[PDB]
């Protein structure tokens, strides 16, 4: 009824609101500049104190030191080393040699030690998140994940019941199976339930064009896993990391050896890791090496096959829980039409049915219609398939 | 800016009266509210004398720097031009959130202190891949399919113009779309369709470009580009002739197959990785389907394929009305003859026909096209 | 102006003036690659082919109307073949030279590279300075360039809007290149370039003969004869 | 452009209404026969809303609007059929043949006479016949009527009619969603005066549709969940005989008349209590409804079920009293033991593992003032029946070592352990109460009042607590004896211990700390009458704090339980009343916003609240009203809990730019606490902000405001992934922002939030709108973290046992009599819809679907399926009786 008296009220106040702001100062968008309230600590106070009593201390790298006094073998960046000494504010006890210190630009003494050198691009391999997979949404395979959570967080959650036996639990293990069986899945459960570093590596990310570049990201790899009280490593894909060794004539494929050699020293042998453990995931198992199939290193063999008939109407309980249906269908009976199946296969097929439920005009799907899935899917895409030369893994 | 994103009465209410009425009160409140400081205390005038006070801090030749690490108690090592780092403090005028390892900054030129961020530049690479406007006309330019078109509207199109009918059902959209067939048949022509249609950021390489002739540089470039893809929105990522990285070895490649099999590693990693991937769609089309690794064409990385045959008669005479559409066609012709020339012709092929006709009336300087324009012209496109 | 030279003062590096512009990295690219510059004043013997090129390059630059005066598209893909030494270069660098193209051929060197970019992963960076240059051709000799063609025509088939971009392959024994490259939907032309019979080396004897302190009757005709036709090289 | 040929209706009424002066006077079949020639082809070629774009309707008055100014006011001899073809003509297209000042001369036209029976040629057509001309009537024909001249001439008698047709016309035409249209006729129609309307259109309600209940139902109460005083005070009184009158839904009473309980009048959800106890029916919608009245939104209702059918269903009370809430404590009796919860968690402080490794070495911080975090390792985690044998310990060799504060402490953690509890929470108490100590005995049995909260049977009127009380000569004996009372009995109105602690507010005792939270305890028993109490205070108030100028334990303790006395009501009553109460010295004032605006804790009223930061904006302050500019900032708390997204945003989108951003020193200090008040839950957009502020702890201001802000900021329940932002500001809390005044307070802050996996529900939204309380046992702790010298001496008898009406967590419960059904549930996000197409879409969530009592969340809505059709109260109040039927094959 009052069609411009709540218009200009709407209007006057949506316009005001900037003709406000403005007033405050929100402006200005920046080239990098914070909010202009949020800085009013260093208003007067740490301009003048942050910057005037406070100096560069460019970071150097230790040398050595020597006996009977302080001459610290400095080293810096591009330029010249030196014969330092240290400041009053350090004892000279964690001064240790190979070690970044924070050096003042003049006199060019000793101030605080620093944390070492990490290369970035492991830093961000590093996961600082987590996903959403519960361990409700991979079954099918329940005694694998029992046998999988054993290894995994039993020592992690109760040390003392491995202690008080008197055994040093498993450290390694490889997951593997067809592709789509719930590998990947499966680790996103483990990632959900962890809690410690959960540091992912994936094998083709260590492809680098240098001569030797990888190995040294494998080793700063396993310094910041070092410098950790309980971490958890995953692996991808480590047919691209390593498969054998089989050099002939012109030598191909050296630079994955090496790379995987240095993961094997990493793994085994002359200071264990301690508290580090590792998780592989492959496609093919049978190209690995015997070396890297060693146990010490690759404990736990996990197989991921086709579930029975049990588990794959549990994969249809699990996917199909959440969609508007029919409610009197069987799944029984698809699961006897899918004798051999991944659950990603099941999760097309009740998302393609859904699919067919949104063809004409329907709102819960019926059981004819997931019969128009099954042949679909199964039938009509059985020319690709993508699973039998991968039953044999090759 | 993000002040009240309630507008559901959608009427003349004295809700939407007094939801600005108070709002009103509120924002009058915060005006009057300030105007005691712009009056009581000019000391520091805070548009212009903190600000001021700001560029009193930070010298006039401003240092870019690197960031590698972070101290929270706003210190860290940064690293300089030359590459001789330091351990510079930072600010407060510096917005504690856009730092992250590996981005540029400003420092002071004096203490190298940090003085702010860099919102750094674009363009190495994505607006090499980034279709900038609508390609071509629009689904009425294809003709004779009808069927895989609302196929690729079903998988693609809906999902994004109606995100409702997903929520009612329970469910999610098929996640991985293919294409197939024998060449020249419309795959990349329905992609100009899509690339016309939808509203999200579109993105297309073709699959022989994933190669490259340093080592790694392949899944590197595999890996920044699904970045570029998710970092913007909710975006469509197109593969052209991805059975060109299986079929044809370059000497440029230094590897051997044995690196091009490492990038359909990554490859493979990044259609299903662990991590939470987004709102990014993903069409592929190639004619070789035979060719490639079927862990890539498995469901659940690629859900929908879609095959495209040798169009029918019917849809022949369709596509022969639709490419001479808007040209002076002399009776002369019948395209009945046209079309059983060629037992399996493609759209392609009508298309040529028609425009080395249409060169054939630009030889004789003509506007309308005759027969023998026609039957010479299936003898220069058709037999050589 | 970005991409500008200036001039800086020292203590506050206050902006002190504009310089000159820095030279154009196409200009150094084709003054490092130097193709022979060439005109319809040294053709011999080639006319149907130039009034075949003429019809393909010259008509969409001076009457881009005059195809929407019949309702079709333009082309964008030529294909020159024939023996080596038999002009190709020279053609394709004059029609440029004469319709004002700027003439860019490409060769997947790697001192080009650093005015292309870093690394230019694709070929497709050098489209910045293709539209920069808009009115341009691009040109190539004879496995890299012709997947490189094929990269450039599944962009200029409706996915870059800019026209007058246009694209030249020149080889000889057309049978042995790609039959995704030979799908008929691709290639807009293809020229045949023969060797020259006992007219068109006359007549390239007539060009070339120019440049010589000769002396009066040389009867030209007997050495056309007695040359059997090897190439215009 | 097509001109000509077809030009009938640019000619043919271009000539005949030209020739109408010329035929009016001496032709007078000319005058009417073109007249009604006039009529039925403008009526019948503009009823269509097809054409719009009619052939008169923009077309005749380029001469017939000077024809009609010089046809209807220039003939003066208008008869009684000529009105009917004239004023029936001339009155369609005026709101579109005159200009945007028609508004005052619409009646120009109709005035004259409305044409008999109008709707009769607006009986096809929606909007463009006269429902926009209606509109200008309400909007400015009859506010300037009805602005003083209510009761008067055709202005108002024929405007009621026809104001009533056209409102039967809205629920007439089409049942669009245009029935939204009556809100705003009635309500835009005698804005003040509802009633009146009410009146007009309440029973064409009655006889209009009971499926037309629901929608326009739900936008009145849409337009009801804020709003000026009287329309307030007016459309909730006529909201409420909706479902009672016209529809017999019924079951939603108690939970929405509870919004028409305080404002209005005391006796008229006493008079919906009688219309409770009259719908007689069975038990399940009866049972359903009362089972509210205890312990969800409001108590003092266990006298008023003593009738003469004292058999089961008024012996009901006895169920309501403490046999649901005997459900409530099945809940983890056993739907927690059976889900999760051990009997000893405790492994939080065991997630405080990883700093002696995280760089360097650890074994270091060693202070006292861990222990009093530590104790809360035995109080938090043991919460909703998680009992301890010999787990106490660690109050047990802390309760017998120093910290007398943490005598009273660890004997009230014993009270946070044993919760909604009656049956042995008083034999508990007794193996650790007889220590011989002020504090021990204070703690314990300061606990006794918190085991039995909700209960209110015979645990202590005057047995446990007022033996307490009457040995004092001293410290805590005199003061945790009065808090526990009033905690329990908080929910109670009874008169006679109210009498038993008013000799001590009369007692004008030097025992400040008692005599400050004594106004803290007698103020969570009433919230109406018993002026008597405001009488207590005032007076020790002059006797007391007039002669001295010092510290808020005055200013913070003794007019919070005035605000208390009288919150909630928007009748600006007693403001007069206790603002004139105490006329003094602004140290004094500082009450002046306390009564003021603790009326107003969730309505529409922010003309007050521009009489709250206008008074005292900034003035510079030298060290003179801070506390006064801080305490009228902590009136800025409420308005915007439950205003439904209205300040909120106009709170993050203000204060950030206020007082945090450009302040001295009330957001410097205190103004932080908005978000602490304002809400429970959580979202990154100040979830995110305040870690700005916070992280960046700024120790150059008295950083115990930041230090504050630190456990109150993780002053939010509903836990979450928080355990980075907080173990990481406490692992550079290892080092920096020292444990010798915050050992307690950065474990009190982790604890805080996930103290168990469940109990949370403490948000006063309980559904949407419910208030619920707590407005009396959540706000004296943010008034009582002023600044300091609390943190280790006074406010350690708050800092514990503040909040306590934690209403559980679930909705999802059977109640089936034998308690057999599980669930049929299916849990989402809160609803949109406001008004759509037919079944409107209520949310977008389905992705969750459960049949068992698992966790609530903050934004959910929740509904099911089976055809189990749950019947019973139909919206919200987490006890569905869960009935089905079957009539549906
Ligand atoms: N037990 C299961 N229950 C439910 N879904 C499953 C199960 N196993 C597999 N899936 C489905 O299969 C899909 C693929 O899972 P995952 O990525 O782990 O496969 P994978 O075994 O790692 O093989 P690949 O290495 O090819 O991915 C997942 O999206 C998941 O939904
Ligand atoms: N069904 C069709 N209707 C109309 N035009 C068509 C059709 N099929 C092909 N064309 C024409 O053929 C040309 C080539 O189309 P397109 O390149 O998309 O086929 P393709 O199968 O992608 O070929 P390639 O196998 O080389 O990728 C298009 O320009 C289009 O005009
Ligand atoms: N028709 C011609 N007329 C004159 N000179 C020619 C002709 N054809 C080739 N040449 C000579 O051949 C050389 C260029 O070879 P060309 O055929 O253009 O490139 P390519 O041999 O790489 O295809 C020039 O030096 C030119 O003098
Ligand atoms: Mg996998
Ligand atoms: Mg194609």
């Amino acid at each position: 009824t009052y069609s411009r008296q709540i218009k200009q009220v709407e209007d006057d106040i949506q316009q005001l609101l900037k003709k406000i702001n403005e007033l405050t100062g929100i402006k200005e968008s920046d080239t990098g500049l914070a909010p202009p309230a949020l800085w009013d600590l260093a208003a007067d106070k740490q301009t003048l104190q942050s910057e005037q009593p406070l100096q560069v201390a460019r970071c150097t790298k230790i040398i050595n030191a020597d006996s009977e006094d302080p001459k610290y073998i400095i080293n810096v960046k591009q330029f010249a080393k030196f014969v330092v000494d240290l400041s009053d504010q350090v004892a000279p006890t964690d001064i240790e040699e190979g070690m970044r210190v924070g050096v003042d630009r003049n006199k060019y003494q000793i101030h605080i030690p620093l944390p070492p050198k990490i290369d970035p691009t492991v830093t961000m391999m590093q996961v600082e998140e987590k996903p959403d997979v519960t361990y409700s949404d991979v079954g099918g395979c329940k005694e694998q994940i029992e046998k999988l959570r054993e290894v995994v967080e039993t020592p992690l959650l109760h040390p003392e019941r491995f202690v008080n036996l008197g055994i040093e639990p498993p450290k390694g293990v490889l997951l593997f199976g067809p592709p789509g069986t719930g590998k990947t899945l499966c680790a996103r459960a483990v990632a959900n339930r962890t809690d410690a570093c959960f540091i992912r590596v994936i094998g083709s990310e260590l492809v680098q064009k240098y001569v030797g570049e990888g190995a040294r990201m494998v080793r700063e790899l396993f310094e910041m896993a070092r410098t950790k009280k309980a971490c958890l490593i995953f692996f991808d894909e480590i047919d691209a990391i390593g498969g054998a060794r089989f050099d002939d004539g012109a030598g191909g494929d050296n630079e994955v050896q090496r790379t995987m050699l240095e993961l094997i020293n990493q793994l085994d042998g002359f200071d264990p890791r301690g508290n580090i453990k590792v998780l592989m995931a492959t496609n093919r198992p049978d190209t690995l090496d015997p070396a890297l199939m060693r146990p010490g290193r690759l404990d736990r063999k996990i197989e991921f096959s086709l579930p029975d008939l049990e588990g794959r109407t549990h994969i249809f309980k699990i996917h199909a829980r959440s969609m508007s249906v029919e409610r009197d269908i069987r799944f029984e009976l698809l699961a006897r039409l899918c004798p051999n199946s991944t659950g990603a296969e099941i999760r097309s097929v009740c998302t393609e049915a859904g699919m067919f439920a949104i063809r004409a005009r329907r709102k819960i799907a019926t059981e004819k219609d997931f019969l128009e899935a099954v042949n679909k899917v199964i039938k009509s895409y059985a020319k690709f398939s993508a699973t039998p030369r991968y039953m044999t893994y090759n | 800016a993000s002040k009240l994103p309630l507008v559901t009465p959608h009427t003349q209410c004295r809700l939407k009266l007094l939801k600005l009425e108070r709002i009103k009160d509120y924002l009058l409140m915060e005006e009057e509210f300030i105007r005691n400081q712009e009056q009581m205390k000019p000391l520091e005038e805070k548009q212009e004398e903190e600000r001021s006070k700001v560029d009193d801090l930070r010298g006039t030749p401003m240092s870019v720097g690197t960031l590698e690490e972070i101290i929270d108690d706003n210190h860290a090592i940064v690293s300089t031009s030359v590459g001789s780092e330091h351990y510079v403090s930072i600010l407060s005028f510096v917005d504690k959130d856009l730092l992250e390892p590996g981005c540029s900054v400003l420092l002071n030129h004096k203490v190298h202190a940090v003085i702010g961020v860099l919102m750094d530049d674009t363009d190495p690479l994505v607006t090499v891949m980034k279709v900038e406007k609508a390609p071509q006309e629009t689904y009425a330019d294809i003709g004779g399919l009808d069927n895989q078109i609302q196929e690729i509207k079903e998988s693609v199109e809906l999902p994004l113009t109606h995100p409702e009918y997903y929520e009612e059902m329970g469910i999610k959209p098929p996640k991985g779309v293919i294409l197939y067939g024998p060449p020249g048949t419309g795959k990349t022509l329905l992609a100009k369709a899509v690339a016309n249609q939808t509203s999200a950021t579109f993105l297309r390489v073709v699959g022989s470009e994933l190669i490259q002739k340093y080592l790694g540089d392949g899944p590197k470039l595999v890996r920044e580009l699904f970045r570029v893809a998710e970092e913007h929105a909710p975006s469509i990522v197109f593969i052209d002739e991805i059975d060109a990285i299986g079929t044809k070895r370059y000497d440029s490649n230094s590897g051997g197959e044995r690196e091009i099999q490492r990038t359909m590693l990554e490859l493979l990693n990044q259609l299903d990785g662990f991590d939470s991937r987004g709102d990014v769609k993903v069409i592929m089309a190639t004619n070789r389907i035979e060719t490639l690794d079927p862990a890539l064409i498995r469901p659940g990385r690629i859900d929908r394929k879609i095959e495209f045959p040798l169009p029918d008669e019917k849809t022949k005479k369709r596509i022969f009305q639709i490419h001479t559409s808007r040209m002076t066609l002399a009776d002369d012709v019948t395209l009945d003859d046209l079309i059983m020339a060629k037992d399996d012709l493609s759209g392609a092929d009508i298309k040529a026909i028609c425009t080395e006709a249409g060169l054939m009336a630009l030889r004789e300087r003509r506007m309308k096209v005759t027969n023998e324009d026609f039957k010479k012209s299936k003898e220069n496109v058709l037999y050589k | 102006t970005p991409n500008c030279r200036v001039a800086l003062r020292n203590d506050s590096y206050t902006l002190h003036k504009i310089l000159p512009n820095k030279v154009d990295p196409l200009v150094s690219l084709m003054m490092v690659e130097k193709v022979p510059d060439s005109t319809y004043e040294m053709i011999g013997g080639l006319d149907k082919q130039i009034k075949e090129i003429k019809e393909v390059i010259e008509l969409p630059v001076k009457h881009p109307e005059l195809f929407e005066a019949l309702g079709i598209a333009q082309p964008k893909g030529v294909l020159l073949y024939g023996p080596p030494g038999t002009g190709k270069t020279l053609l394709a660098r004059a029609v440029a030279h004469h319709t004002d193209c700027t003439f860019i051929r490409v060769s997947g060197s790697e001192l080009v590279q650093k005015f292309i970019g870093e690394g230019a992963r694709m070929v497709r960076e050098l489209f910045v300075m293709a539209r920069e240059h808009a009115p341009s051709i691009i040109f190539m000799d004879e496995s890299e360039v012709q997947r490189t063609m094929l990269e450039l025509l599944n962009q200029l088939d409706g996915f870059e809007a800019t026209k007058n971009i246009k694209v030249i392959m020149a080889t000889n024994r057309i049978d042995i290149l790609d039959s995704a490259l030979l799908r008929p939907g691709r290639i807009d032309r293809k020229i045949e370039f023969p060797p020259p019979n006992e007219e068109a080396r006359l007549d390239i004897l007539k060009i070339h003969s120019r440049k010589m302190n000769l002396t009066r009757g040389i009867n030209l005709r007997k050495i056309a004869e007695l040359m059997p036709g090897a190439s215009g090289a | 452009m097509e001109e000509g040929g077809r030009d009938k209706a640019p000619v043919q009424p271009q000539q005949s209404p030209a020739a109408a002066p010329g035929g009016t006077d001496e032709k007078p079949s000319g005058k009417e026969r073109r007249d009604a020639g006039d009529k039925d082809k403008e009526q019948e070629l503009s009823e269509e809303d097809k054409q719009l774009q009619d052939e008169l309707e923009m077309l005749v008055e380029r001469l017939g609007e000077k024809d009609t100014s010089l046809y209807r006011p220039a003939l003066e001899e208008l008869r009684r059929q000529i009105r009917s073809s004239t004023t029936s003509m001339t009155s369609v297209p005026k709101p579109l043949k005159f200009l945007r000042p028609h508004y005052g001369k619409l009646k120009e036209i109709y005035e004259n006479m409305a044409p008999g029976e109008n709707k009769r040629f607006a009986a096809d057509i929606i909007s463009v016949l006269a429902m926009t001309m209606s509109g200008e009537r309400e909007c400015l024909k009859y506010r300037l009527v009805g602005s003083q001249e209510e009761l008067a001439s055709w202005g108002h008698e024929y405007v009621r009619h026809l104001a009533g047709e056209v409102a039967k016309e809205w629920q007439e035409l089409d049942d669009a969603e245009k029935v939204q249209r009556e809100p705003l006729l009635t309500l835009v129609k005698e804005i003040v005066p509802y009633n009146m309307a009410h009146n007009a259109e309440h029973e064409a309600c009655d006889l209009l549709m009971e499926i037309e209940q629901v929608d326009m139902l739900e936008k009145d109460i849409d337009e009801n969940a804020y709003a000026k005083v009287c329309l307030y005070l007016t459309s909730c009184v006529n909201y409420v005989p909706e479902p009672e009158n016209s529809a017999l839904l019924r079951c939603a009473l108690g939970v929405f008349r509870k919004f028409s309980r305080f404002p209005e009048a005391l006796r008229l959800a006493l008079m919906l209590n009688d219309m409770e106890l009259v719908e007689d029916i069975f038990t399940s919608c009866k049972d359903v409804v009362v089972q509210k009245q205890m312990a969800f939104m409001l108590g003092r209702h266990g006298v008023f079920l003593e009738l003469s059918e004292d058999v089961e269903e008024y012996e009901d009370l006895t169920e309501i009293m403490s046999n649901v809430q005997l459900n409530s404590n099945f809940l983890a009796l056993a739907r927690e033991l059976d889900i999760m919860e051990p009997k000893v968690p405790d492994d939080i402080y065991k997630t405080h593992l990883e700093n002696n490794r995280f760089g360097g070495s650890g074994s270091q911080v060693d202070s006292a003032r861990m222990n009093l975090a530590s104790s809360f390792v035995n109080g938090f985690v043991n919460a909703a029946f998680g009992q301890d044998k010999l787990l106490t310990d660690d109050g047990n060799k802390w309760l017998y070592k120093n910290k007398d504060h943490g005598m009273l402490s660890a004997a009230a953690s014993l009270g946070m352990i044993l919760l909604w509890d009656v049956d042995g929470g008083l034999t508990q108490i007794d193996k650790y109460l007889y220590s011989s100590e002020d504090y021990i005995k204070s703690g314990a049995l300061l606990a006794c009042g918190i085991v039995n909260s909700g209960v209110r049977n015979e645990c202590d009127p005057a047995l446990a607590l007022l033996s307490d009380y009457v040995l004092h000569n001293s410290n805590t004996m005199r003061l945790g004896s009065i808090f526990g009372l009033g905690l329990a009995y908080a929910g109670s109105n009874r008169e006679d211990v109210l009498t038993l602690l008013l000799p001590v507010m009369g007692d004008s005792k030097s025992s400040m700390e008692v005599a400050g939270v004594t106004a803290l305890a007698c103020g969570m028993i009433a919230v109406g009458s018993c002026n008597g109490d405001v009488t207590s205070t005032i007076l020790q108030t002059i006797m007391e704090k007039s002669e001295t100028e010092l510290k808020d334990t005055y200013a913070r303790w003794l007019p919070l339980g005035l605000g208390l006395n009288h919150l909630g009501k928007g009748e600006a009553i007693e403001a007069i009343l206790a603002a004139l109460e105490v006329v003094s010295e602004p140290f004094r004032s500082f009450a002046n916003t306390l009564v003021d605006v603790c009326a107003y804790a969730g309505s529409g009223n922010v003309l007050k609240v521009q009489q709250l930061l206008h008074i005292c904006s900034e003035h510079f302050d030298s060290k003179e009203k801070e506390e006064d500019k801080d305490k009228k900032e902590k009136k800025d708390k409420d308005k915007k809990e439950a205003p439904a997204d209205m300040g909120a945003h106009q709170g993050v989108a203000v204060l950030g730019i206020a007082l945090i951003a450009m302040g001295e020193e009330i957001g410097a200090e205190m103004a932080l606490r908005t978000f602490g008040h304002l809400l429970r839950y959580g979202e990154p957009t100040l979830r995110r902000a305040v870690p700005l502020a916070l992280a960046l702890i700024s120790v150059s201001n008295p950083r115990l405001n930041i230090l504050d802000t630190l456990s109150k900021f993780s002053h939010d329940a509903d836990p979450e992934v928080s355990y980075n932002s907080i173990f990481a500001m406490g692992m550079v809390g290892s080092g920096t922002n020292n444990a010798r005044l915050a050992a307690m307070l950065r474990q009190l802050a982790q604890y805080h939030a996930k103290d168990p996996n469940n109990l949370f529900m403490v948000r006063l939204a309980q559904g949407l709108t419910h208030l619920g309380k707590g407005t009396l046992t959540l706000c004296p702790y943010h008034s009582d973290r002023q600044l300091m010298s609390q943190v280790a001496v006074a406010g350690l008898l708050t800092v514990l046992v503040s909040f306590l009406d934690v209403r559980n967590i679930i909705l999802g419960k059977s109640h089936y009599v034998l308690y057999g059904l599980v669930a049929a549930m299916q849990p989402r996000m809160l609803v949109t819809f406001d008004e759509e197409l037919r079944p409107l879409p209520v949310s977008v969530r389905v992705g969750q679907a459960v049949d068992v009592v698992g966790q609530a969340g903050k934004p959910k809505t929740i509904t099911g399926f089976q055809t189990h059709t749950t019947p019973v109260l139909l919206a919200h109040g987490e006890r569905a009786e869960l009935a089905t039927e079957e009539f549906l094959p």
